């Protein structure tokens, strides 16, 4: 097994930046191929062996290198290429990929559309009760959930999914959820997702009462 | 223009057995190698096996070599891949793959992807509960396995799908869409959410107010 | 079933020897004076090539008289007649090909022999070692023995502008019919030396299962084939007073003219092999013996030694195909066997190779030919083009 190890791991960029990302073998190679993998896709080839553009590809981006050290080298970024790329070689058997380099892309720091919800009609008469809030189209990608009932923070019940960042504008978006019994949901009145983000100082809070 | 397809996973008991199937058009199938690449939880892309053109000699790793056997039906353009004594370690994302006329051992058509999941927990149906209150909805989708479920609505630009989180044995995501407010409860909205593993279809519309 | 063997062999060993002009020839092409020969009572060095020249010949420089007319006798002042026999009767010197078969009918193994041969052998019968070399003109089927065993004579003192005799060996095409001869000229060249131009074929070298280029090449402008056959003769492997013995017919001294007398004789070494780019117009000469061809339609294998023109067509397309199923002789059908296959990448059948991944179909290839790229080779191309083993595989070899 030859060890490609691709550095760095994540690549944040502003649009108009020339930025690469590096790919080193164990044992000498002759030619580095590299693949662009979008969310929820294959990886589609890239750059066939170190220098030569794949079919379709934009000429913005590039590929170098000898022996050990290649490196894919965009020109420009758009937001477009968010996307995370591997290295591959098949000059030695058997053939190996790198672990991955996650291009993201930066942005002006935009503020999340928070919209809490309560659990369904449904779920409460056969199970328990999961309430909702969802922070849509915000950057930066870290971002504090808090679910306070009657103002104290529940916290174990909460799972927390990130989406990827968006092709078109360079956002994320979050969706947290917190779980309770159909007793314990009955037994409070107050429930608030309290959402602390580094555009405002004070939190983006959200509640609803049930009376 | 080249088409991969393929299909045929899902949940296996761990030690149990599975094949998959990849269909191939748009090209001389008998002309071409054929490749399977797997894609962990992690994301670290590994070849599976290589098959030539007659199937007269396959090529596999140690990490799976005596269990998976590849093979292929150049009469009616098919490839396949048996998979004897699996285990939690070959929980992948599988792809067939094409080389080229360029000889360099690239990897140059693939597939959309079909997913093992092997885990010896048991299949559960999907719980679709809505999600309401411009203004965002939502279709909350609990208590199921294995992956994968898609949720299809009906404004897809704002349409976000959060991915899934091992809660305690079952999966659990939601996924979200933005409307003109106007446009709700006059034009009623539908998710649509489908588990191909446990093999059910489930939809809901969201009530106003 | 599909093992792959650690052995590496070359299957252009055989076809490939009489390119290697160091073995083959032993001596210089351009300028050929590998052997010592008493003359009189000093010694001087002559031609020993062990084979023929074909297209070469001596322009005397300030003449309109041929090299292949005779030697100026007596009153031929000035040097200026040529380099063959006097021309006294011709029973020895020239001769028809007929003649030849006239003169040696009663003998069974001179009449066995080849036009080029039966030329040399009768022009090395006449007397030490000193035997005259000779030309034979294809187009005339003539046999010129040459009494001056001289090529070059070009110094700094008596030849730039100003009855001294100059002279250089060149290819012009009034040359291209003849053949030069040493007295060592092997019966058996057309089977053992070059003569034809290889068509769809460049020369290369053998880098572990594939025939790859040479990285070390002079790049010069020929726009035919000529040109560039012309150009490597110019810069091949060369071993590089008289007026009053010449005029009153001296038949040692004239014999041994402008002769040197101390070891820089090239044995065959020097920039003796080409490649010639027929799209490009570009001819690429090196010093290193070639060990395979690259099958590419634009490109023509040429050497000093080679003819000016002639070229063989036909690459050898099966040599890889014959080597793998030959070293499927572990038989002496596939069911108790496994195979151990040679380290072979390169075959006109894609399923010989049972290359890890898609090889390369080479579509410059007139053959078809498959080449398996991914696989990891145990050689490379050092400095001075030297073929040599990876530091990863020293011990094992």
């Amino acid at each position: 097994q030859i060890v490609l190890s691709q550095s760095p791991a994540i690549l944040s960029a502003s649009p108009g930046e020339k930025v690469t990302m590096t790919c080193r073998a164990s044992s000498s190679v002759s030619y580095m191929h590299w693949y662009q993998q979008k969310p929820g896709s294959s990886p589609k080839p890239w750059i066939y062996a170190t220098f030569n553009l794949a079919s379709g590809v934009p000429a913005r981006f590039s590929g170098s290198g000898s022996g050990t050290s290649y490196s894919l080298t965009i020109s420009r970024v758009e937001a477009e290429d968010a996307a995370t790329y591997y290295c591959q070689q098949w000059s030695s058997n058997p053939p190996t990929f790198g672990a991955g380099t996650k291009l993201e892309l930066k942005r002006a720091d935009a503020a999340p559309t928070v919209s809490i919800f309560p659990p369904s009609s449904e779920q409460l008469t056969s199970g328990g009760a999961s309430v909702v809030c969802f922070l849509n189209n915000f950057y930066p990608k870290d971002i504090n959930v808090k679910w306070k009932i009657d103002g104290s923070e529940r916290q174990n019940g909460v799972l927390n999914s990130w989406t990827d960042q968006d092709s078109k504008d360079s956002t994320y978006s979050m969706s947290s959820t917190l779980t309770l019994t159909k007793d314990e949901y009955e037994r409070h009145n107050s429930y608030t997702c309290e959402a602390t983000h580094k555009t405002s100082t004070s939190p983006i809070v959200k509640s609803f009462n049930r009376n | 223009e080249v088409q991969l397809v393929e299909s045929g996973g899902g949940l296996v008991k761990p030690g149990g057995s599975l094949k998959l199937s990849c269909a191939a058009s748009g090209f001389t199938f008998s002309d071409y190698y054929m490749y399977w690449v797997r894609q962990t939880p992690e994301k670290r892309l590994e070849w599976v096996a290589t098959i030539n053109d007659g199937g007269t000699y396959t090529y596999y790793p140690d990490s799976v070599k005596g269990r998976f056997t590849i093979s292929r039906d150049n009469a009616k353009n098919n490839l396949y891949l048996q998979m004897s004594s699996l285990k939690s370690e070959d929980t992948a994302m599988y792809f067939c793959a094409r080389g080229s006329q360029l000889g360099r051992g690239e990897f140059a058509y693939w597939g959309q992807g079909t997913l093992v999941t092997v885990s010896a927990a048991k299949t559960t149906p999907p719980s679709v509960y809505p999600l309401a209150p411009s203004v965002t909805l939502g279709c909350l989708v609990k208590g199921y396995f294995p992956e994968s479920v898609t949720v299809t609505w009906n404004l897809s630009s704002s349409v976000h799908t959060f991915p899934a989180l091992l809660q305690s044995g079952l999966y659990t995501m939601s996924s979200s869409v933005t409307v003109p407010s106007s446009t709700w409860p006059s034009q009623t909205v539908t998710c649509s959410v489908a588990h191909p593993a446990s093999s059910t279809t489930v939809d809901k519309k969201l009530e106003p107010s | 079933t599909v093992e792959r063997s650690t052995r590496m062999g070359n299957p252009w060993k055989a076809f490939m020897e009489k390119y290697d002009i160091e073995r083959t020839h032993s001596s210089g092409v351009r300028v050929d004076l590998g052997e010592d020969a008493e003359v009189e009572n000093a010694k001087y060095r002559i031609p020993a090539g062990r084979c023929p020249v074909f297209g070469k010949g001596i322009v005397i420089e300030n003449s309109d008289v041929s090299f292949l007319r005779p030697v100026a006798t007596g009153d031929q002042k000035l040097k200026d007649g040529g380099f063959a026999f006097p021309n006294a009767n011709d029973h020895i010197s020239p001769m028809t090909l007929a003649n030849l078969k006239e003169r040696y009918k009663d003998n069974v193994e001179m009449m066995k022999l080849n036009d080029i041969a039966l030329c040399r052998t009768h022009a090395a019968s006449f007397v030490s070692n000193y035997r005259h070399p000779a030309v034979y003109d294809e187009k005339e089927k003539t046999c010129h023995m040459l009494y001056l065993s001289a090529q070059e004579n070009m110094g700094p003192r008596y030849c730039s502008p100003d009855a001294v005799f100059c002279f250089k060996p060149d290819k012009d095409e009034s040359f291209e019919n003849l053949v030069y001869l040493s007295k060592n000229v092997r019966n058996d060249w057309d089977k053992k030396c070059p003569r034809k131009n290889l068509g769809n074929a460049k020369f290369g070298l053998w880098v572990d299962g594939n025939c790859e280029e040479i990285p070390y090449v002079k790049e010069v402008e020929a726009e035919d084939l000529r040109e560039c056959n012309r150009i490597v003769f110019g810069a091949s492997a060369s071993d590089q007073k008289i007026q009053q013995g010449f005029r009153q017919n001296n038949r040692e001294m004239i014999k041994s003219a402008f002769l040197p007398v101390d070891n820089f004789k090239s044995k065959g070494r020097g920039f003796n092999w080409a490649n010639f780019d027929s799209v490009k117009k570009k001819c690429y000469i090196f010093n290193t013996k070639p060990t395979c061809l690259i099958n590419d339609k634009n490109f023509i294998a040429t050497t000093a030694l080679s003819h000016p023109q002639e070229v063989d067509l036909e690459f050898p397309c099966s040599i890889y195909k014959d080597e793998i199923e030959r070293e499927i002789k572990k038989q002496s059908s596939v069911d108790g066997e496994r195979i151990v296959l040679p380290r072979i990448f390169i075959s006109n059948d894609k399923e010989s190779i049972k290359c890890p991944c898609e090889p390369e179909r080479i579509s410059q290839s007139t053959c078809n030919f498959y080449v398996c790229n991914c696989v990891e080779k145990r050689a490379e191309i050092k400095e001075n083009n030297q073929v040599v083993i990876k530091e990863e595989f020293r011990n094992y070899y």
